[PDB]
């Protein structure tokens, strides 16, 4: 929908990821087929600039009682970076299509009709299997 | 059944096209495929035979496999029987990203993976006579490729069949001399090495004799730089003396043995060198040869010292082929430059150049003395080697100093072309990467496999 | 002959010292050919001095007083860089096969001939 | 023989940071020369 979903305490972290970089991908497939849309990198520069600015409500309280939580907008940070790195490239080579390689080389999140995912790289997919981490230390993207 | 790679170029193309089905080649969208197949025959059929020059072609010896090439197969079915207008970027894009890089470690070996495969995607032209989708002119194209083997096909020079044929012909003439066919330490297979050695230490007494203090930093970081090594040299040096005292004297004198002794002695019989020596400092697999180096970096540390007690170092032509762990040298030179500049050590840059006295740098040091292969060097411009070109080819001299970070560099940054800076002829370990002055066409440069070793001897 | 081939001087002047060592090897050695070559000429040695391909480059004024095993010891002492088209034409006029190198090894062919007596022992390297 | 700059020392140092500023935040205020001031005491915890 148009309006942000943004309540964290309703969900866990694993499934706050997953649902903007489905979203993400979805998006960015409607826009190097329509434009370049330097409206989208723009709207995530200020989406990162809301979160690193609401990163100062929760960081002065601190230890709190019955409020954590923090550790979700820590794993959305990187994601959104990864998406900001991704636009900056393709910004930068001006990818014309999708079936341009240059996008089918980044990983994808698609959704099926089933509502279950399929993670699916250049032309091998697999299926999300579900199974519960809760939080855990993600990695920086690299390019290795 | 010996198992293995056919030992010629188009013996390799037969076996290829022998292990092909003709109803896999034979689609009916025929012209611009096949041809492309064909790329990919000659590109793994290259990338094979590159192997027997070592470490010219590859700087190790990479297992490619059948099963690379039957995966590359699958990989352009999918293209070509995939939609419209196959990308060549891709290709090779994860080809090198999957296939044939994943052998690979060091840098400059995916350089040159990266060269052959833009370059592939025209050939030697005279000799390529490519057809139509007919099966069996692929066939015959083969035959009419020649029996004997050339790298300008492959790019390398002239001169790396001449030393491979000196050595390959002693090989095989040693080896054919096999099939024709405690006393020894007694007798005489290791006194030419003692020999050496009182050759090269009967008049440095001094030089074997002297203790210098143990020292901690002082001033300027390149007194303890070079105090530490007229440290370790003295020390390996007694060592060595020590080492081979030992084994005088349970020869030519009255004891008996450890067994350490009898692990010099082992190592010296086969003429290798022992893992003691090369715990302290790599040097050439030649004992012999090893304490000559040791010995002249031994009188070099001490005149190193006589002309840096006053610090005239700046002026004098010295040589890297005195300095037992260079980079640290020219760490210390970033350290005195960023102290005298008055900057941050991690803003600087080391730039190098021939055309004249570096401007904006704060020291300027002539080094010279540095070897070149693979190419043959000329002031503003790499000329390629010729039939009759020597091996060794020695080099113009060099002006070099540390420059601050975006400062204009004294060569332009797209004319030039990053060469290691290897130790000797094994081509180990890296001590820099300077840049030369290419003025376009740089993939020939790469294919060379050009280098620069400190020197020899 | 082959001791002194598998290794068992002020008048030459237009070659180098690593050449002129085995120059004075082959002459202690083998007078005989040191006699009837006449080293001394510096015209057709010239000319053979500087071909490419140098293996059917030879000098034919003598090329009924020399066999084909002693050619091959004037290209060990004047040009190693030769040695291993100089063995291989050797071998192949010998026995007249076209080619040192064997044929490939298709296993389609090598089923047929194979037996129950005996097995097949495949012997491989490294990347096989 | 026993020194160590590999990818773990980095990432023992960067929480070394991260738990610094994450303590003088809710027990103070925030300021400028600190937050370059502490990454000195957050290497210096590994690498002395």
């Amino acid at each position: 929908s148009s309006q942000g979903a943004v309540d964290p305490s309703l969900f866990p972290s694993q499934i706050l990821c997953l649902a903007e970089q489905i979203k993400f991908t979805e998006d960015v497939e409607n826009a190097i087929k329509d434009h370049s849309l330097h409206q989208i990198e723009t709207q995530l520069v200020n989406k990162l600039e809301q979160y690193t600015n609401i990163d100062t409500s929760s960081e002065d309280p601190g230890n709190t009682e019955s409020g954590i939580l923090e550790l979700k907008l820590k794993a959305l940070i990187l994601d959104i970076i990864h998406n900001i790195d991704v636009v900056k490239q393709l910004n930068q080579i001006q990818v014309h299509t999708t079936e341009d390689w240059a996008w089918k080389k980044q990983l994808r999140f698609y959704m099926k009709s089933d509502h279950t995912c399929c993670v699916q790289m250049v032309d091998s997919e697999f299926q999300y299997t579900y199974e519960y981490q809760g939080n855990a230390s993600k990695l920086v993207y690299t390019p290795l | 059944i010996t198992y293995e790679s056919p030992p010629g170029l188009k013996k390799n193309l037969m076996r290829t096209y022998e292990s092909w089905t003709p109803e896999q080649i034979s689609k009916k969208d025929n012209t611009h495929r096949a041809h492309a197949l064909f790329s990919l025959a000659w590109f793994h059929a290259a990338c094979q035979e590159r192997r027997n020059y070592i470490p010219q072609g590859w700087t190790k010896f990479y297992e490619f496999s059948l099963s690379d090439l039957r995966a590359g197969y699958n990989i352009i079915d999918r293209l070509f029987d995939g939609a419209k207008d196959v990308q060549w970027e891709f290709v090779h894009g994860l080809l090198e990203n999957a296939i044939y890089g994943g052998r690979i470690d060091n840098y400059f070996d995916l350089r040159v993976l990266q060269s052959y495969l833009k370059q592939f995607f025209i050939f030697p032209y005279s000799v390529s006579l490519p057809q139509s989708c007919s099966i069996l002119d692929y066939r015959a194209v083969i035959e009419k490729i020649p029996e004997d083997d050339k790298p300008s096909f492959f790019g390398l020079p002239a001169n790396i069949a001449r030393s491979s044929q000196r050595m390959i012909s002693s090989q095989v003439i040693s080896q054919l001399r096999i099939l024709g066919r405690d006393r020894e330490i007694w007798s005489n297979e290791l006194s030419p090495v003692l020999n050496l050695w009182k050759k090269l230490n009967q008049n440095s007494n001094l030089i074997h004799q002297k203790v210098p203090p143990p020292n901690d930093r002082q001033g300027s970081p390149i007194l303890s730089f070079i105090i530490l090594e007229q440290f370790n040299a003295i020390r390996l040096v007694q060592s060595v003396h020590q080492s081979l005292a030992a084994l005088s004297k349970v020869i030519r004198g009255t004891t008996l043995l450890s067994s350490e002794v009898q692990k010099l002695a082992s190592a010296l019989l086969n003429q290798k060198c022992p893992l003691a020596w090369q715990s302290k400092w790599e040097g050439p697999e030649d004992p012999l040869q090893y304490l000559r180096g040791l010995v002249a970096r031994a009188l070099a540390i001490q005149n190193w010292v006589d002309k840096a007690e006053k610090q005239a170092l700046l002026s004098e032509t010295l040589d890297l082929s005195e300095l037992f762990h260079p980079d640290t040298f020219l760490n210390a030179l970033r350290q005195e430059t960023a102290r005298a500049v008055g900057r941050s050590v991690d803003s600087l840059k080391f730039v190098a150049s021939w055309k004249g006295r570096l401007q904006e740098a704060k020291l300027q040091i002539k080094i010279s003395g540095l070897l070149l292969e693979g190419c043959s060097f000329d002031g503003n411009q790499l000329s390629e080697n010729q039939l009759d070109s020597p091996s060794v080819s020695s080099v113009l001299p060099c002006f070099m100093g540390w420059i601050p970070q975006d400062a204009c560099g004294p060569y332009s940054p797209d004319e030039c072309i990053s060469l290691p800076v290897y130790t000797s002829a094994e081509r180990d370990r890296v001590v820099t990467n300077i840049d030369v002055p290419c003025g376009g066409n740089q993939d020939q440069w790469i294919q060379c496999g050009a280098a620069l070793f400190l020197k020899n001897q | 002959e082959w001791d002194t081939f598998t290794g068992v001087d002020q008048l030459p002047s237009w070659i180098d010292q690593e050449r002129s060592w085995a120059v004075a090897t082959l002459k202690i050695a083998l007078p005989s050919l040191y006699q009837t070559l006449c080293f001394e000429d510096a015209a057709l040695w010239r000319t053979y001095y500087n071909n490419s391909m140098c293996e059917q480059e030879f000098p034919s004024i003598l090329a009924k007083k020399v066999s084909l095993f002693q050619q091959i010891l004037v290209v060990q002492v004047l040009r190693p860089d030769r040695l291993q088209s100089a063995m291989a034409l050797f071998a192949c006029k010998t026995l007249g096969l076209k080619e040192v190198s064997p044929l490939p090894l298709n296993l389609k062919r090598l089923y047929k001939e194979t037996l129950e007596i005996e097995p097949i022992l495949i012997i491989i390297s490294p990347g096989a | 023989q026993h020194y160590d700059w590999g990818l773990r020392a980095l990432k023992t140092v960067l929480r070394g940071s991260g738990n610094l500023l994450r303590q003088l935040n809710k027990s103070g205020t925030t300021q400028n020369a600190n937050e370059s001031h502490i990454v000195v005491q957050a290497l210096r915890l590994n690498t002395m």
